[PDB]
């Protein structure tokens, strides 16, 4: 007795996502020793897998990025990531705003141009 | 698509080790004996330990040396700085070229030249000298090394079709495996080349990085002189799944190696390693319409024994099949009948060798489960063996046992659970045990088809029960054997071993006999009794044991009064030892009874008075041969009131001292913290009297919360000389112990002590005085005064009076270590450590691990020498990169001062130094 | 045949290490000049350093001689139908000392 | 799901834990291990 | 008998996408 | 024999060649046997 | 990108077969000659 | 050295070679390969 039964399945209506909600939020800390500066920039709501290359820009908004202190890191399966980056102080002297980009690669690259930022 | 790609996807994983080593030492002594002790036992963490943690042997960090490049295990005896140090081990020159190792401190006891070998005068008279220097010339390693690990998806398979008279559907049934597969690039040092297939390293197998060069170690290394380095790629991989699983819901068919299957015990207890390569099929019936109540289901085993295996072997040509049925008719009795059987076929039958039987075929019954308030288990079991060889003359032997008791989840008898009941507290009448047994002699486990077992576990402790945890024998009851001098090859004298304890021949002779173990709750009284007599198979009463007795305790208010008698009556030969002091195999009649009385007052304290009387064989004999344990119904009561609790094991460690003599640290256990020296007992019954006040600092509503002492006296008999009837109460004994941990501040203390003065030798402890103290000290790091320092401490001091009938000697040990962290050092994240440790020691030595589950130990001897084991550590580190120093120093001189330490005979201490420079990275 | 990596393991980072203590590690990044990848068969120059010099004694091994099959046409791995077996090594070279 | 969109999918399970199920769900994965992507593409009554 | 097989074949889907399907209880 | 997808096989058989007067020349070592086989499998077809 | 991830990216292909087989014979003679032939002339697949 | 005979008698083995003679190591300096063969049951997992 194998009791069978064949349904057509209907196409649905209500397809909305299901899993990391973007909304990008974090807190940074940096701190001075002997000349040298450590910055922790942890952050969540971020996309779930993405490179967020993070560096220091300076003032002018525009301005040029201190490039000798690139940050790069992916997130996790949540939107988790996790920058750390040692930079020596004369170099971030004058900078402005840390601003947090996209990775179009490990090596780096401006994908996004600032999807959070903080001032310094 | 990303996810296709990463699901068959290689992840790289490359290690880099960098390191600084150098070490120099001349006689490579072990240091981890300074370090502190944890809480769990283990010593502290240092970067100069060799390693050598073994459970399986036994061995410890202790055991070994730590300087050089090499591990030696410390030396017991004078060979070794009495277990401190390496040995001597001269080296002894033949005739033929060959050469031999004689360890030893005279090379003139060389008492062992072979059979034509001859000294040849090569050395200094024919013997050499092995250097007891290592050195590690400094240098900095750099260990490169990469794998591949795979996604870990690939851990199902589905079936396809099949069938040559017909087809399959196929992708039918879904089976989970647990293959974990990889690439390697290099071998690992144990590694090798299995020629064989017994799945084992035999005698120089291949030592598999001999034969792919280049792929490990430093003895080969395939290069290019560009400096390229070469290294083969092997395909890495571990099955663990052996089964098979087909079908769901009523039927269920394994295929697979080493089937592991259980049909009872006595019949297939086939268990923990399975026998052999087959199927089994299970069908279960408990959806059945009309009955499928009853949970009916069928078990099936076919399989042929160790698969395929060469000649000789008891497997060969050997297939074993069985079936089994049960149900449960009621709420939990399960009934069941199985026949099983093992043959040999026609290959088996000729070129087979050894002397696995040419048929057996046992059938069983079985009826364990707890129905109506009552717990019965109940077997029966027949063999007919057939025992190869020509004549044969099949041979019949059953095993059957009828239980009314408590069985647990493994299958192991629980005897403090009544399974009885009949009826409240006020009036409760409590049935333990009520069992008959009629275990033939020539049952073992090829009569039914087990792997091992169905013989006393013991022989010393409770004897008449076969369940086994080392071999998975579960089995309530064993076939014992009768044991009796064995006189070898002298005639006269019956055989001894070296260390005196007799040589005795076993013959099986079954077991047949019944017991019974019951209490009776009253109100503010209990009562409990057992009874159990077991004979041969044959039942004949030279090989009769019956163990009789009973208790009786009253208990109210803060007061709590027992009384037990205990009696056992062994025709059974039984080895033990006399009042002389030597084994000894004969029938016995031990008879105790004991009054003790104890008041718990409530604020945690407590006080104990006792009056223990044994009596073996007709005298009183000052301490039981452990004879008393040769049952498994001993029964007592346990004090205090509502704790009608009659729980099998005479308590005879209860208010009396301990006779312990081996410790873990140098001092007598009051520097362990693993070691709680007031909860300290012999675990011997005495014929003596005491009394024991105390105080438990776990029990809530205490003077002191962590505080306990074991303050303590007794008086122990001894007959008048050595085996005379006449006797007093002559012997004292005065003990106390203390154990305080406190946390006064940030720091935390913790304070130990004990006291002895025992007047007679006990069980190994020697006649005399014996004390010790011990202060731990562990500081948390401190944020208020600069570089966050955290300080540690240990100090213990021992001293004994052993007045042994060779001497009067006394045996002390001092131990000390201080040792200060700074947490913040200047530049940060820097930090600087260092740890001064010392060991002083009169006449005490140390015993290594035996290479079986025992562990070394420290203990007194009468060698006339005081070792100073010292040294200084000092661990700085910098970010991340670790500088460790260490400077040691081990001299043993004797009592006039001839410091044998680095035993050249030179006047010189054994010095080590090591120096490391650790630095961990990751990719 | 070889197999090249995406040479992105140029970097290393500390782990926390001592023994009366503990660092807190990730402390410092190292750049290393570690080359690495698969090859299948070996060169002609290559050997089997048994000793430990770094250079090629008299007659060390003739790595194409210990691995028969790797190259040059004295030894060829087969197959009746035709394939071609060559084994595979994990070739790697490390400049960074310090 | 193949490469023109043609998804099969296929599974045992005892009638005991699918009692009380009214409507069989398929959503998208986010990978091979289970995972919910998309909340409801296609469905129908039991 | 008591375990109980369903193939849904689903057609006009997503090229290369995982389909997680199950049995969602009224609610 | 076949459950789901394992497959149990089982073959006995038996060959004899005898003369006019009987003498039985199977399994030739000359005992009046013939020869025999047997042979038991059983298989299952397993894919990643 | 996916495809040139997927140009150069290696398929791993396990296999595993699972099997029992035990077989008892004096003579070693032929069975497939007992079988029916096929109208292609093969033999009927058997599993000795 | 030993050879093997393809026969049902040994006493036609026309054939030994230039300088060889039977030893009396076997029955009459010849033995009898055994005609049984045998396959030990087991169950295989192979992995590849
Ligand atoms: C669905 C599959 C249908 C069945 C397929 C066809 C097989 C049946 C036809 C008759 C075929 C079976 C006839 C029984 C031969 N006898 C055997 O048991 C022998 C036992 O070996 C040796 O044992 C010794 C002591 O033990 C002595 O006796 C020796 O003298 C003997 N060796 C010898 O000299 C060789 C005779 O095994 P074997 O080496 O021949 O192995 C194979 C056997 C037989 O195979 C099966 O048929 C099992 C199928 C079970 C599937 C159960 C799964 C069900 C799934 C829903 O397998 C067993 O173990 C079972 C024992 C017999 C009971 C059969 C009834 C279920
Ligand atoms: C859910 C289902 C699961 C399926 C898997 C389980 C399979 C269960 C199989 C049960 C078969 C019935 C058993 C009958 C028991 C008889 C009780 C019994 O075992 N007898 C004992 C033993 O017997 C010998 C045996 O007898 P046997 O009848 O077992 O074997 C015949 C046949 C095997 O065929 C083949 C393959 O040749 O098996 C069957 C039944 O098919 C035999 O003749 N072998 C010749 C060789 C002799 C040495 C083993 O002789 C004496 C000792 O030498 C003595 O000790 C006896 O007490
Ligand atoms: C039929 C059929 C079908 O065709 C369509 C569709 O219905 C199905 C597919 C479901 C199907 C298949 C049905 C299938 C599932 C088979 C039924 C399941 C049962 C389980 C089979 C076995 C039943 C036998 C039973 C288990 C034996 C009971 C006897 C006891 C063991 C006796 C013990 C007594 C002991 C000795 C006392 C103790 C004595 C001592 C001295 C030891 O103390
Ligand atoms: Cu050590
Ligand atoms: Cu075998
Ligand atoms: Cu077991
Ligand atoms: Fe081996
Ligand atoms: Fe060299």
């Amino acid at each position: 007795g194998p009791t069978e039964g064949t349904y057509t399945l209907a196409p649905q209506a209500v397809v909305k996502p299901a899993g990391p909600v973007y909304a990008p939020a974090g807190t940074a800390k940096i701190s001075e020793t002997l000349g040298v500066t450590r910055t922790t920039i942890t952050l969540t709501g971020m996309a779930p897998y993405a490179i967020y290359v993070a560096h220091y820009h300076k003032m002018g908004s525009d301005g040029p990025a201190i490039m000798e202190s690139r940050m790069i890191a992916q997130a996790s399966a949540d939107g988790k990531v996790t920058l750390t980056g040692i930079v020596p102080t004369a170099l971030i002297r004058d900078a402005a705003y840390i601003n947090v980009h996209h990775g179009r690669d490990f090596s780096g690259a401006l994908a996004d141009s600032g999807v959070i930022c903080t001032p310094i | 698509r990303i996810a296709a790609l990463e699901r068959n996807a290689f992840s790289v994983k490359p290690s880099l080790t960098i390191g600084y080593s150098v070490s120099r030492t001349s006689r490579n002594f072990d240091v981890d004996r300074l370090f502190p002790l944890n809480a769990d036992g283990t010593v502290a963490n240092n970067a100069f330990t060799s390693g050598g943690i073994d459970t399986d042997t036994g061995a410890q960090r202790r055991d070994f040396g730590d300087f050089g490049n090499a591990s030696d295990p410390v030396v017991a005896g004078a060979a070794g700085l009495y277990g401190f140090a390496d040995g001597v081990s001269y080296t002894v020159y033949f005739t033929d070229g060959s050469t031999a190792t004689f360890d030893g401190l005279n090379p003139a006891d060389y008492k062992v030249p072979t059979g034509k070998v001859i000294d040849t005068t090569k050395g200094r008279n024919g013997f050499g000298f092995n250097n007891l220097a290592r050195y590690k010339e400094g240098s900095t390693d750099i260990g490169i090394s990469l794998g591949f690990d795979t996604s870990g998806q690939f851990s199902q398979v589905t079936s396809g079709t099949g069938g040559s008279l017909f087809s399959t559907a196929g992708r039918l049934q879904v089976n989970q495996i647990d293959l974990n597969f990889g690439l390697v690039t290099g071998l690992p040092s144990d590694a090798y080349v299995d020629t064989n297939g017994n799945g084992k390293k035999d005698d120089g197998e291949a030592t598999g990085r001999g034969t792919y060069l280049g792929s490990g170690g430093t003895a080969a290394i395939l290069r290019d002189p560009a400096g390229n380095v070469y290294r083969p790629v092997f395909f890495r991989f571990k099955n663990a799944t052996t089964q098979f699983s087909v079908g769901n819901n009523p039927v269920i068919v394994t295929l697979g190696q080493q089937q592991k299957f259980y049909f009872s015990d006595y019949v297939f207890d086939n268990n923990y390693d399975g026998r052999g390569d087959g199927f089994t099929v299970t069908v279960d019936g408990s959806n059945v319409p009309v009955i499928g109540a009853w949970k009916p289901q069928i078990k099936g085993v076919y399989g042929s024994r160790s698969g395929l295996d060469g000649t000789a072997e008891a497997g060969y040509g050997v297939y074993y099949r069985g079936v089994r049925a049960q149900i449960t008719p009621v709420g939990t009795l399960t009934a069941g009948i199985h026949y099983a059987q093992e043959g040999r076929d026609m290959f088996g039958a000729a070129q087979n060798t050894t002397s696995t039987p040419s048929d057996v075929t046992t059938y069983g019954a079985d009826l364990h489960g707890k129905a109506f308030g009552v717990e019965l288990h109940s077997e029966y079991a027949t063999s007919r063996v057939r025992p190869n060889t020509a004549n044969a003359a099949v041979q019949t032997s059953n095993a059957f046992y009828a239980r009314v008791a408590t069985r647990k989840d493994n299958l192991a008898f629980d005897l403090n659970t009544p399974a009885a009941k009949f009826g409240n507290d006020t009036f409760g009448v409590s049935l333990y045990d009520l069992n008959y047994r009629k275990i033939d002699a020539g049952y073992n486990n090829v009569a039914g088809i087990s792997e091992y077992g169905y013989g006393s576990y013991s022989r010393t402790s409770a004897q008449n029960i076969a369940y086994n945890p080392d071999t998975g024998v579960t089995a309530p009851f064993a076939n014992l054997d009768r044991q009796a001098y064995t006189d070898a090859n002298n005639d006269g004298t019956s055989d001894r071993n070296a260390d005196g304890t007799v040589v005795a021949t076993n013959t099986k002779i079954g077991q047949m006999g019944f017991g019974v173990k019951a209490a009776a709750n009253l109100g503010p009284v209990a009562i409990g009794g057992y009874y159990d007599t077991s004979t041969g198979a044959n039942g004949d009463n030279a090989n009769r044991m019956t163990e009789a007795g009973g208790s009786a305790k009253v208990a109210y208010s803060i007061f709590s009064l027992r009384g037990t008698y205990n009696t056992l009556d062994s025709n059974r030969p039984q080895i033990y030892r006399d009042a002389a002091g030597t084994q000894i195999i004969g029938d016995a009649k031990v008879r105790r009874y004991a009054v003790q009385a104890d008041v718990t007052p409530g604020l945690g304290l407590f006080v104990g008075a006792y009056y223990r009387d044994v009596n073996v064989n007709g005298v009183r004999s000052t301490t039981d041969r452990g004879l008393l344990g040769r049952g498994y119904l001993a029964s007592s009561f346990e004090p205090g009131v509502g704790n009608n609790a009659y729980r099998t094991g005479l308590r005879c460690a209860d208010n009396n001292f301990g006779t312990g003599t081996r410790d873990i640290d140098g001092v007598g256990g009051v520097l362990n913290p693993a070691v709680n020296l007031d909860q300290s007992r012999t675990a011997t019954c005495f014929t003596s009297y005491g009394v024991e006040a105390g105080h438990a600092g776990d029990n809530a509503n205490a003077l002191v919360k962590d505080l306990f002492f074991r303050v303590g006296y007794s008086r122990v008999y001894v007959p008048t000389t050595a085996t005379a009837t006449t006797g007093d109460f002559s012997g004292s004994v005065t003990y106390g112990d203390a154990r305080y941990d406190r946390k006064v501040g940030v720091a935390n203390v913790r304070l130990a002590g004990s006291f002895s003065t025992t007047n007679t030798q006990l069980d190994s402890r020697p006649a005399g005085t014996r004390g010790a103290v011990g202060l731990i000290v562990r500081t948390d790091p401190l944020e208020n005064v600069p570089f966050r320092p955290q300080f540690n401490g240990q100090v213990g001091y021992y001293t004994a009076d052993n007045r042994v009938a060779a001497g009067n000697y006394n045996a002390n040990a001092t131990k000390y270590g201080a040792g200060v962290v700074l947490n913040d050092f200047l530049l940060p994240q820097t930090k600087i450590g260092v740890r001064y440790d010392g060991y002083m020691a009169q006449n005490r030595q140390y015993t290594p691990f035996d290479g079986d589950g025992t562990q070394g130990y420290f203990s007194d001897a009468n060698n006339n020498r005081r070792t100073n084991l010292n040294g200084v550590y000092v661990e700085g580190a910098y970010q991340d990169l670790i500088f460790s120093y260490g400077t040691y120093t081990l001299s043993q001189k004797d009592l006039n001062g001839v410091e044998y330490g680095s035993g050249i005979n030179n006047g010189q201490p054994a010095r080590g130094q090591t120096f490391k420079i650790s630095y961990k990275v990751n990719f």
